[PDB]
């Protein structure tokens, strides 16, 4: 193969150790060239953590370590500290394709958060909104974990079968996972029911929040 | 100390060219060469091409078919990266980095922040921005009020959001940006506290949008 092949993610507990392995072929490892690692943090630019096979770089601490043998190299991560999620990518050279080639990268994650239910807030349509002939509802999910949540709208008591996007969860500053869900409806249909109910599945726990026209008048 | 510093993001049409500066400091420019790499969404690292900083030689990336020229001034201590042809599979960061040669290979010590690159038909447009409320603006029912700015019709990604009482930056959630089907974007950005009862315009939230070049703040929530 003249293309690196990483694990598409490894997780450990803090404190503990993962090991992130990283094979090649003929016309790069076995063509006699070094592997180097790169760290990438969330919304920072690649670092160098290894170069040519285990040395580091003046500042990178000890528990951050590679090997590489002829066919296999690894990087070993031990003291795990939540800082430390992110992407590792290994890196050579391959004489096939004459360039630098990378792996698919590894995803880190630290075990140990705890779990927490989001928190749930429905927003009606605004008036200046609602002025331009638009009616948005918006599902806000905030401060959970782990990532997955299911959304369900219901139009008074029935379920709502057209109009909905939710955003794919994703991790924030906080380290928590937040979410969104808009349904977009006509200011007639607004106004048409007497309520609308968005509601959160995470985790064996429903939540729902509901909203109607008449409140606030 | 060594840094690379480049220049920012850039948004293109299909079949346009983009160029993406890297202004080098802290070392000898012509000592070091430079290579660039770029990072597709849901792609790998690739790497781009390499220029010698002293005489102008350049290997570049076979995937290419010549769509890129690299060009260095060295009496800027700055490497030029130039795209043309661009398509959608362009849309991309692109870094640039410094070469180093150890004793028996060559690694990529120091790395340039990055530039995005957004390669899409879709004119550039500032956001609207709704204020939004949970609680009725003037509750009499105890219940607590939450404040939000819905942000619509932007493109490119991404805003920045920011919330304040009076010249104190306040707790803010923050949440996905999402992509509708006409291509724009829409996002929401939620004031952290609850609040109880306020002077009309004593929070905003301010909603930054580079692209457009453009900033728009919302400090009235109005009667229902
Ligand atoms: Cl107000």
């Amino acid at each position: 193969q003249s293309a690196l092949t990483q694990p598409p993610s490894v997780s450990g507990a803090p404190g503990q150790r993962v090991s992130i392995s990283c094979t090649g072929g003929s016309s790069n490892f076995g063509a006699g060239y070094d592997v180097h690692w790169y760290q990438q943090l969330p919304a920072t630019a690649p670092k160098l953590l290894i170069y040519g096979n285990n040395n580091r770089p003046s500042g990178v601490p000890d528990r951050f370590s590679g090997s590489k043998s002829g066919t296999s190299a690894s990087l070993a991560i031990t003291g795990l500290q939540a800082e430390d999620e992110g992407d590792y990518f290994c890196q050579s050279f391959d004489t096939s394709l004459s360039g630098w080639i990378f792996g698919g990268g590894t995803k880190l994650t630290v075990l140990g958060q705890p779990k927490a239910a989001p928190s749930v807030t429905l927003f009606p349509p605004s008036s200046e909104e609602l002025q331009a002939n638009k009616a948005t509802l918006v599902c806000l999910i905030s401060d959970f974990y782990p990532g997955a949540v299911t959304v369900a709208w219901k139009a008074d008591s029935s379920p709502v079968k057209a109009g909905v996007e939710t955003t794919t969860p994703s991790k924030q500053s906080n380290n928590k996972y937040a979410a969104s869900s808009y349904l977009s409806l006509t200011p007639e249909q607004w106004k048409s029911h007497r309520s609308y109910s968005c509601q959160v599945t995470h985790e064996g726990s429903t939540v729902e929040k509901t909203v109607a026209p008449t409140e606030c008048s | 100390q060594v840094q690379l510093v480049q220049s920012g993001a850039e948004v293109r049409n299909p079949g346009a060219s983009v160029k993406v500066s890297c202004k080098a400091s802290g070392y000898t420019f012509t000592s070091y060469a430079i290579h660039w790499v770029r990072q597709a969404p849901g792609h790998r690292l690739e790497w781009v091409g390499r220029i010698n900083t002293d005489n102008g030689n350049t290997k570049y990336s076979q995937k290419f078919h010549g769509r890129v020229a690299l060009s260095r001034d060295t009496s800027a201590s700055t490497t030029y990266m130039d795209l043309s042809s661009l398509n959608s599979e362009d849309t991309a960061v692109y870094y640039c980095a410094r070469a180093f040669y150890y004793s028996s290979g060559v690694m990529f010590d120091s790395w340039g922040q990055g530039a995005l690159v957004t390669v899409s038909s879709a004119p550039t447009k500032a956001p609207d921005v709704f204020p939004i409320i949970s609680g009725c603006r003037h509750p009499k029912d105890n219940s607590p009020v939450v404040l939000a700015c819905l942000i619509t019709g932007y493109h490119p990604t991404s805003v920045t959001v920011t919330w304040y009482m009076g010249t104190q930056s306040q707790p803010q959630r923050t949440f996905p940006e999402i992509q509708r089907r006409d291509s724009y974007y829409m996002t929401s950005s939620q004031l952290s506290t609850p609040l109880q009862q306020w002077r009309q315009g004593e929070y905003k939230c301010v909603v930054q949008h580079t692209a457009s070049k453009s900033k728009k703040e919302i400090f009235r929530w109005p009667e229902s």
